[PDB]
């Protein structure tokens, strides 16, 4: 309705005025007095070889040693990052995986893609071989991201413009999250795991309540589709990555854009973004074959992680924040520290 | 998941034998397999080991050359060709599974074993023997090593096994701390370098048995004397 | 014109040494097809470093060998080895391109087990045939007059060396590239950039014949004829043609490849 | 869903608008306070000594 | 150096590496084709000739070549977000319904799709095996209704051969790259010979890729 559209615009204007009223200063302005972090030189400590196709997703285990990586050759390889040893090599039924998740307990590993099925794999089996514990079907679009709340329930975001909370035991969607106009491309679980945020192709990120089972806030500002999203370690803010070559920090409480991380020399799109343990550093993977380390409070490009021959598709930071691993389309998964 | 060993009976000292173990219910091809023998009125003793794919084979110094271990991946069968026999070779030969990756628990499942009768190294010791304990109170079992098991990586390769009377040994604790799957939370192992302690919070009826502390720092693998718990 | 040969020694080492480092730095150019070009660049660098300084010394001294006879024997052997290796590697590349066109499914995209086992076999075959041809000269088979001169003047050896070192591999190369042109024409006719393919095969064969044939033709008519006007300055001119071939070999084989072009522009950007 | 989706999105925006929001100054101060407080045990900020670096030669 | 368990774990890693390499060598020889039509373009007919949701894998062997045909017909979302999955596809098999020139415009939508796919930044060095299906129906459709209805300024006689040749010429347009080659072929109902022209197209594309890698193209 035209009246309801004018009401929606009036609410947006009221909202922007409410932010501007509470925006007495900016993040750049307030953090002008703090000492800027000195230039960071991170060396490639280890290179993980074995993949024979473009790596699309990787996720660190909670022990900060084991990590799983998904590639287009239809293989999930679980690496011992410390020794570069292969703990597992799981053949995939559909060799079109675009996301992979490692359970917080370290018992299960989930993957999916164009098959529209979030295949879950049990590692701790008595037979001693990794087998498909459950195949979660119901999404009508390509699966983009999946994240484990615990060993029982998993939240997944698909290309049908819908995020879905599943129960792995029963094997259907416990709760369905709808509202996105474009395809949802990313997920991020808050430290408390009470709320999660998802960025979609409609150039907007929406905050969702897991228990309630519907959206809470919607954050706009991006000029193009969002590819990645990640919460701030404290769990009150989150950063996003899009194709317009800009990272954008948003605050759950303020309900607005706080800072922009855009350099004029960068025009290529952003694939994946991640924070440090303290949250002072923001690491974003770009299509120019190198990841850039941004100061979360200065927006100054602190360092550049270069060495990959193709697009850096994914990167992950360990729970103890000891190292950073970046996976690229050159079938290599390098670890930086 | 089960292992069924075959071959045994009465054997002449000059004769030869071939013990075959049939593995079923699990992916035998990816599991390295050990042979552990137990002489009557004597603790466990490591005999031989063959890895997944038959790539690496190790033997104990007492059975080097005499015995020949082999595996058949297609039919999931493990063989132990005993060429020369002696009077001290009599024992209950157990076939044990062993999977080796980061976070794995080797020696988790043991076979039933077959009674065969015939007509330098890390000196793992306990110095405990029989320990009479009543059910209900806590239990402390001490094992000691002549060499420090705390390797530079940062884990101590110690393994506690529970052998209930008239039953195969069962893995309790692996790497001194981690409890095996199915083992209640009562059992808890501790130690530092050389001296190690296995502690049970409460003792029940099924806890009665013999406890063996095996090191896994380097082959040959050496078992303890065997601490017996009873009423 | 000893200074002219010194200019080449800089020309070759610049060209192939830039080609050699380019392949190792970029993983995109680590193809089994390109390993033949790397092998050719290695052979070309060995010519520039291990052989050419002897020719410069012999041009500045005024045609005299003041060193020991074994030094002349090892120089002659090394020169014949390095050159034979160059010609038969050009022949090995032509055979590789023939396999790529005629047998494309077993060739893959310059990778696989069948492509690697063929390239490695061919690279071995050229480097052992070069040794086989050059072996006798080191075993006191090069008959000469006074020890003051150092040259290959054994007609029984020279005729068979020239036959099995240049004329055979040249005849194989020309036949192979002639078969590549006709099969590409036949395939394009069966359908119903060939202009590039024709230009590349024409310039490679044209560069090879122009910069090697004159020497071996003068060497064979000198070694076997009743009377021939084989002037020494002509022998030096043919030697120079034989070595400017090696100098031109990397340029013609790499700089005309789009991947190598991008690579060289990236390397020289600094 | 035309009118049905129009009632869905206005109810969504009405509920979105009915929330209590904190000052950007207070928010940025909390973000700064967390950054500096937990900065000590952040191996990415400062190169950690090799002695306590698991990823090494 | 390494303990008994660390050595056994390394041996397991080496065994996995060997298995991965063997599986890689086995899968490297397979030819990968992306079937990409527009609704009733004759995707179901051609895939039936060669041989719930998600893409449909159709693998068939023909003359010592194992072709893998990917039929994306479930993902109704924006293409660009999953087009980058098929970087190393050998060829793109595009189907077009010739009979659907006037009835709906459907042909315009097919031209717009082909324009988008052919000029995609991911599909630059990838040849297109274009199939102009349902030419038998077009045979009588052209004799009833003129082609000018769909495409204006045709300025030609309304017969079978020339009309199909003009559509082919327009489809051969919107190709701004010199490395691409469109192997246009007109098929009707059932021929039992489309697998042969696909094989003939693929082996030509492989030869072209080999010569490009060598440096003759
Ligand atoms: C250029 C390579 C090309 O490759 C070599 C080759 C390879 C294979 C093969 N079968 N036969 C020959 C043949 N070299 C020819 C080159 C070594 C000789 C020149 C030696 N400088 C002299 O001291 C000298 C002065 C002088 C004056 C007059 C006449 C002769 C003279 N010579």
């Amino acid at each position: 309705l035209d009246q309801l559209r004018q009401e929606a615009e009036q609410l947006k204007n009221q909202i922007r005025d409410a932010r501007k009223a509470c925006a007495d200063a900016t993040l750049s302005q307030i953090t002008n007095n703090i000492d800027p972090v000195g230039r960071i030189q991170m060396r490639t400590r280890r290179t993980l070889r074995g993949h024979l196709a473009k790596i699309y997703a990787m996720h660190w285990g909670t022990d900060s040693r084991l990590l799983v990586s998904a590639s287009q050759d239809g293989k999930l390889i679980i690496w011992d990052s410390y020794t570069t040893n292969k703990v597992h090599a799981i053949p995939l039924r559909s060799s079109w995986v675009m996301t992979c998740a490692y359970a917080p307990s370290g018992n299960y590993v989930a993957c999916g893609g164009l098959d529209n099925i979030c295949s879950i794999y049990n590692l701790k089996t008595r037979e001693g071989n990794v087998r498909v514990s459950r195949e979660l079907a119901g999404h009508t679009g390509y699966l983009s991201c999946c994240r484990f709340l615990d060993d029982n329930q998993i939240v997944t975001s698909s290309g049908d413009t819908t995020c879905a909370l599943w129960d792995i035991e029963t094997g259907q969607q416990t709760t369905t999250f709808t509202g996105h106009t474009g395809d949802v491309m990313s997920l991020s679980l808050a430290p408390d795991t009470r709320l999660f945020v998802s960025g979609a192709c409609d150039a907007s990120a929406k905050l969702w309540d897991v228990r309630e089972g519907m959206c809470r806030q919607t954050f706009t500002g991006h000029e193009s589709d969002i590819n990645a999203i990640c919460f701030f370690p404290n769990g009150n803010a989150f950063a996003t990555g899009s194709d317009d070559a800009t990272c954008r920090l948003f605050d759950l409480r303020a309900d607005q854009e706080l800072m922009t991380y855009s350099h004029d020399n960068i025009i290529c799109g952003i694939t994946s973004v991640s924070f440090s343990k303290s949250g002072r550093l923001l690491l974003a993977g770009y299509d120019d074959f190198n990841c850039n380390v941004w100061d979360a409070l200065k927006a100054d490009r602190a360092g550049v992680l270069a060495g990959h021959d193709n697009r850096v598709s994914c990167l992950g930071v360990t729970d103890d924040g000891m190292a950073v691993a970046t996976g690229s389309w050159d079938s290599f998964l390098k670890i930086w520290n | 998941v089960q292992l069924v060993e075959s071959g045994g009976g009465l054997v002449q000292p000059g004769g030869s034998r071939k013990l075959s173990c049939s593995a079923s219910g699990f992916a035998f091809s990816s599991f390295g397999m050990h042979w552990v023998r137990q002489a009557p009125e004597k603790g466990l003793e490591w005999v031989a080991y063959i890895s997944s794919g038959s790539g690496t084979i190790y033997y104990a110094d007492t059975v080097k050359g005499r015995f020949t271990i082999s595996r058949d991946d297609p039919k999931n069968t493990l063989f132990l060709q005993m060429t020369s026999l002696r009077s001290e070779d009599t024992a209950m030969y157990y076939c044990v599974r062993s999977i080796y990756y980061y976070g794995s628990s080797p020696f988790d499942f043991w076979g039933q074993g077959t009674t065969l009768t015939v007509s330098s190294d890390i000196v793992m010791t306990q110095a405990t023997s029989s320990v009479p304990v009543t059910p209900g109170e806590s239990v402390s079992i001490s094992c000691r090593s002549s060499k420090s098991l705390l390797h530079s990586n940062g884990n101590t390769y110690l393994y506690w096994f529970l052998q209930r009377p008239g039953q195969s040994p069962q893995l309790l604790i692996y790497r001194m701390s981690n409890l095996a799957s199915g083992v209640p939370d009562r059992f808890s192992g501790s130690g530092s370098g050389t001296a190690f302690t296995l502690t049970i919070s409460r003792l029940e009826a099924e806890d009665v048995g013999v406890y063996y502390c095996m090191q896994h720092l380097e082959y040959p693998l050496t078992f303890g004397a065997g601490t017996k718990l009873e009423l | 014109y000893a200074l002219s040969y010194c200019a080449l020694i800089l020309a070759i080492v610049f060209g192939n040494g830039l080609v050699c480092m380019a392949v190792l730095k970029e993983r995109a150019l680590q193809t089994t097809t390109n390993y033949l070009v790397v092998s050719l660049a290695v052979a070309d660098l060995l010519v520039a470093t291990l052989v050419m300084p002897w020719v410069v010394y012999l041009e500045v001294t005024g045609g005299v060998w003041n060193f020991s006879r074994i030094c002349c024997d090892v120089f002659v052997t090394l020169d014949v080895m390095m050159c034979t290796a160059s010609i038969w590697n050009l022949c090995a590349i032509s055979i590789d391109r023939y396999t790529a066109v005629v047998m494309p499914v077993h060739y893959q995209h310059g990778t696989g087990q069948s492509s690697c086992r063929r390239v490695a076999l061919m690279i071995t075959a050229v480097w052992v045939l070069a040794f086989a041809v050059s072996c006798p000269l080191l075993f006191g088979f090069n008959t000469t007059g006074d020890p003051t001169v150092c040259s290959i003047s054994n007609p029984d050896f020279v005729i068979y060396s020239s036959v099995v070192s240049f004329y055979l591999p040249f005849g194989v190369t020309v036949l192979v590239y002639a078969r590549i042109y006709v099969v590409l024409k036949q395939r394009r006719r069966k359908r119903i950039r060939e202009k590039k393919a024709t230009q590349m095969v024409a310039i490679v064969l044209g560069a090879f014949i122009v910069c090697w044939l004159p020497f071996f033709l003068t060497h064979v008519l000198n070694t076997h004829c009743q009377t021939c006007h084989v002037s020494p300055e002509l022998y030096s001119a043919t030697t120079w043609l034989g070595y400017v071939n090696s100098a031109l070999n990397p340029v013609i084989y790499t700089t005309f490849n789009i991947e190598f072009r991008k690579a060289f522009l990236k390397i020289l950007s600094c | 869903a035309s009118i049905a989706q129009a009632r869905k999105l206005v109810e969504q925006l009405k509920m979105e608008a009915n929330i209590d929001r904190i000052k950007v100054s207070k928010a940025a101060a909390d973000l700064m306070a967390y950054c500096e407080a937990h900065a000590k045990e952040d191996p990415l900020l400062t190169p950690v000594p090799a002695s306590e670096n698991p990823f090494r030669e | 150096t390494l303990s008994a368990e660390e050595r056994a774990a390394l041996e397991r890693s080496k065994a996995i590496e060997k298995n991965l390499k063997e599986d890689g060598i086995s899968a490297a020889k397979d030819v990968k084709l992306l079937l990409l039509g527009a609704g009733e373009s004759g995707k179901n007919t051609i895939v039936k000739q060669m041989k719930t949701t998600g893409i449909v894998e159709t693998h068939f062997t023909f003359k010592n070549l194992h072709f893998r045909l990917f039929d994306v017909g479930a993902q109704r979302s924006e293409r660009k977000k999953w087009i980058h999955c098929f970087e190393d596809v050998t060829a793109i098999i595009f189907c077009v319904a010739l009979s659907g020139y006037d009835q709906v415009n459907r042909m315009h939508a097919s031209l717009k799709l082909f324009d988008s796919i052919c000029n995609n930044k991911f599909f630059i060095d990838t040849s297109i095996i274009l199939f102009l299906n349902k030419k038998d129906l077009f045979g009588e459709k052209i004799k009833k209704s003129p082609l000018t209805i769909c495409f204006p300024e045709y300025t030609g006689p309304n017969t079978y051969e020339d009309a199909a040749a003009y559509i082919q010429a327009q489809f051969e347009s919107k190709n701004r790259s010199p490395n691409k080659e469109i192997y246009c072929h007109m098929t009707c109902s059932t021929d039992t010979n489309n697998i042969q022209v696909v094989f003939d197209a693929v082996t030509d594309i492989i030869i072209a890729n080999n010569l490009r890698g060598c440096g003759l193209y």
